[PDB]
């Protein structure tokens, strides 16, 4: 199934971060803004915002 | 190189008008092999474009270093300000601050 | 550079429809008026237009 | 019982206020926000303020 539009958007951008040295610190945001975007409707302003 | 690693700083060329200071930073960007990027300064009153949005607002985009960074891989690319000598001023707070 | 198709009415940016109205792929495209451009919500387009 | 739920949300912010001591008068406000902020719907901009 490619219906999915919401763990496609969090595996797509989990994997274009991974080549990078991220800093820890903003390792930590990107990580619970991932854990925000994964729980939300995917079509609230919200979710395009994020 | 005899400093080990690679390292920032800062110049100032100044001369009449027509004289190639603009296309020897192309040069020198070629030259030193990092990627080159480049945005008037002149004339700007407010600081978003130095400086982005704070992305409540609707229609925020970061600002345009953000843009560069995006394309220019590099984390040290070459950015060449320029014609600084007239920057924009007239506005009631100096973005020349945030210049700075 | 139009919409995501996602928000309401999202029809593709102007390009397309000149793109779509002249029904071949090398029209004589004429920017008007471009004196007085700038200063959006963005700053300006004009990067996305260089 | 398992999965997350919005007193998480709730409770890392008491955990971040449990070492540092507050002021008292500080300590009021901080507890009706928290109060409000399980009731609000999460996807009203009010609670993005909260
Ligand atoms: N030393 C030079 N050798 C070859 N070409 C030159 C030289 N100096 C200037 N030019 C020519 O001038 C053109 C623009 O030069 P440049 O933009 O550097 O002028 P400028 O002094 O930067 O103007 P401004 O500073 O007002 O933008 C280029 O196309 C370039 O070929
Ligand atoms: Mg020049």
């Amino acid at each position: 199934l490619e219906k999915d539009d919401k763990d496609a958007i969090e595996e797509k951008f989990r994997e274009r971060l991974k080549e990078l040295v991220v800093p820890k610190h903003v390792m930590d945001v990107v990580d619970e803004e991932l854990s925000k975007l994964g729980l939300l409707d995917n079509h609230s302003s919200e979710f395009n915002v994020t | 190189q005899l400093r080990g690693s690679t390292q920032g700083k800062i110049l100032c060329f100044y001369g009449p008008p027509g004289v190639g200071k603009t296309s020897i930073a192309r040069s020198i960007a070629r030259a030193l092999n990092r990627e080159y990027f480049r945005f008037s300064v002149g004339g700007m009153t407010d600081v978003a474009e130095i400086k982005g949005h704070r992305r409540t607002y609707v229609g925020a985009m970061p600002g345009k270093i953000i843009q560069c960074l995006k394309k220019t891989k590099t984390e040290n690319p070459l950015i060449l300000i320029d014609e600084v000598d007239k920057i924009g001023r007239g506005y009631q707070g100096d973005p020349s601050s945030a210049l700075l």
